[PDB]
């Protein structure tokens, strides 16, 4: 609602401005601002959309596991008591990061992934939506953990579906939508064993398809599949 | 942790 | 305000788990609460308050002077006219940053530095109150810039008074207030002969006290003396 | 930019 007296085109050069300036909290807050304005985004909107959130994300992912270390080691046996404080902070850090996870999700519900109708939209906000329910999985351990991690899956999927069927193995969109499901599927849903198919199957359908790409749509499409390669060597 | 983008 | 419920304990504890975390606006908030509950800090706690406030407006400093190349830049002739919004977004960077320095100049005031008797701990706060006023002054164009400066230099030179009276020359405190107010002169006060003087007057005074520390002691001294002399390299 | 602490 506070940027809502700010001009659409002034929220995104504002959130440029922040990026350069590593002000990802207000480019977050720009980026809302813009959606919120109810026009579909460009393509570079989209990405100065997810840049922002995933930097803001990143730091409180990063953050809650470092706490939750702590945590874990305050409970083993031998450790001294030291309180509420740990177990406190940690809930503080988690409490925020499920906001800004449901914040990014209602943009997508309302109204980003409705108005999406060609693939590169909207197979990009659908990845986004499987990656904020997989934040929210991360931390989750209640009754609906089960649910969070079925949403996560079911907005993958969904993306992966259209993904196969509209654009080429090597789009980058396609590349990043299956490294990032094939995460889920090891760290979150207990199934390396389709992480990793999932990881080299992608990897070798690009491989193939690279010979009938430009010099730059090349770079763009290898840089992906060596994360993917990476994540193999990882868990192999 | 493993590579996401 | 809102610390106001939380045990003063609890609040240096969650600093400490902030600081792990990296998350430095939260240390800040805590310390701030600590410092609120109205008692005079250890030597651990003064250093808790001082990392927390100085990432923080470090990083508001970094965007500030970002956001004012990309400003002065737009200003220059040739360049297309590209609205109000580098201006705007730099002075709402401008504005919390300053807002920074004046809440930990306000905590300073009340009541830190009246309480402080001891050199370590007076001359520990007044340097941070020439720090503070110093990023005020790096921001400040207006009627009152003299002052800001002046206010900046009032406040080392206090700290440097008693600091030469009640401090053996490699203190650390004395040789990183000496550090600073070297860096006031060479940056602020259009004073590089006087930074230079200072830098070195200092340096070599520690060099000759080195002979009575123990090996942690030189190893804190030192640390700081490499920086006096990086500076030195810089400016000669 | 020279060194503070
Ligand atoms: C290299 C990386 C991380 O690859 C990805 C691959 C797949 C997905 Cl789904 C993804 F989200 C990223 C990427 O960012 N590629 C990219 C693609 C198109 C546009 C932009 C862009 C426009 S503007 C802008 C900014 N930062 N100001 C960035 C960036
Ligand atoms: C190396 C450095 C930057 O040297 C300085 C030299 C002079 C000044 Cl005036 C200064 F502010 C710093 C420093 O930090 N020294 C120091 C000294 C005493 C205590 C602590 C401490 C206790 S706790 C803590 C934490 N980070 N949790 C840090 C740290
Ligand atoms: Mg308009
Ligand atoms: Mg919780
Ligand atoms: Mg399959
Ligand atoms: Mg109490
Ligand atoms: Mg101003
Ligand atoms: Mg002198």
């Amino acid at each position: 609602g506070a940027m809502g007296s700010m001009e659409r085109a002034s929220l995104i050069q504002k959130a440029k401005l922040a990026e350069q300036a590593e002000r990802y909290e207000d480019m977050a807050a720009f980026m809302k601002g813009a959606v919120e304005k109810g026009e579909e985004l460009s393509c570079e909107e989209r990405n100065l959309l997810s840049v922002a959130y995933k930097n803001v994300v990143g730091g409180q992912r990063a953050a809650w596991r470092v706490l939750s270390s702590i945590e874990q080691k305050s409970n083993e046996e031998g450790s001294e008591e030291k309180g509420p404080e740990v177990r406190e902070y940690r809930e503080k850090v988690e409490t925020e990061l499920q906001g800004v996870c449901d914040t990014v999700l209602g943009l997508l519900d309302s109204h980003l992934i409705k108005e999406a109708g060609d693939a590169e939209s909207r197979v990009f906000y659908l990845k986004m939506k499987g990656d904020y329910y997989r934040y929210l999985a991360e931390v989750a351990t209640g009754d609906d953990k089960k649910r969070i991690i079925d949403s996560a899956r079911s907005a993958y999927q969904e993306a992966m579906d259209i993904s196969k069927k509209e654009m080429p193995p090597t789009n980058p969109i396609r590349l990043g939508l299956a490294l990032n499901f094939s995460v889920f599927h090891y760290e979150i849903a207990n199934s390396p064993e389709e992480a990793i198919s999932l990881a080299k199957t992608t990897f070798d359908e690009a491989m193939a398809d690279l010979h009938t790409l430009s010099e730059d749509s090349y770079k763009d499409s290898t840089l992906i599949m060596q994360l993917l390669r990476d994540n193999l060597t990882l868990w192999t | 942790f493993p590579a996401t983008v």
